[PDB]
């Protein structure tokens, strides 16, 4: 059998959000908290849409992961190691599907992988440009007004 | 090739 803990988020009312980030508010929403296994570690994930004006990232999808305080913490190791998976699905026909997505390792130095002293780590790792907006436009990223965001966690 | 960052928010 496989091992690793992965986690589908469906980010309804997209078009919502769409408009709200051409009215240059700000739109950052989160995965609700889940776990790699179990015993397992809790993570979640951050989706910012950077404002139409963001001078070194305007029109941006940003992700990034946060370690959060988990029920079973005391039966693993920290810091965190492994490598992490963050795609963005293609919903389109399965003829031939290009889902965008970027693989990252940890690097047990930074402070975003040690367990929290609070429930959500402040500190993130992820990419700010993860995916142009515009990226949304050229292929079926955007389902029933929904966008697929996909965490594959190797330890 | 995109390298991730750490960002504290």
């Amino acid at each position: 059998q496989q091992c690793n803990g992965i986690y589908i988020w469906k980010i309804g009312n997209f078009g919502m959000h769409l408009k709200c980030q051409e009215e240059e508010k700000p739109v950052v929403i989160h995965s609700p908290g889940f776990y790699t296994g179990k015993p397992g570690y809790k993570l979640c994930m951050r989706l910012h849409l950077q404002l139409p004006t963001a001078q070194r990232c305007a029109n941006y999808i940003s992700l990034f992961v946060h370690t959060m305080q988990g029920e079973y913490d005391s039966h693993l190791p920290w810091p965190f190691q492994g490598t992490i998976r963050l795609t963005i699905l293609d919903q389109s026909e399965a003829p031939v599907r290009q889902n965008h997505e970027e693989i990252m390792d940890a690097k047990p130095e930074l402070l975003a992988f040690q367990r929290p002293t609070i429930p959500r780590n402040p500190k993130g790792f992820g990419y700010v440009t993860f995916m142009h907006l515009e990226a949304l436009r050229q292929r079926t990223f955007i389902k029933d007004d929904t966008l697929l965001v996909r965490c594959e966690v190797s330890t | 090739k995109q390298e991730p960052q750490e960002i504290d928010f």
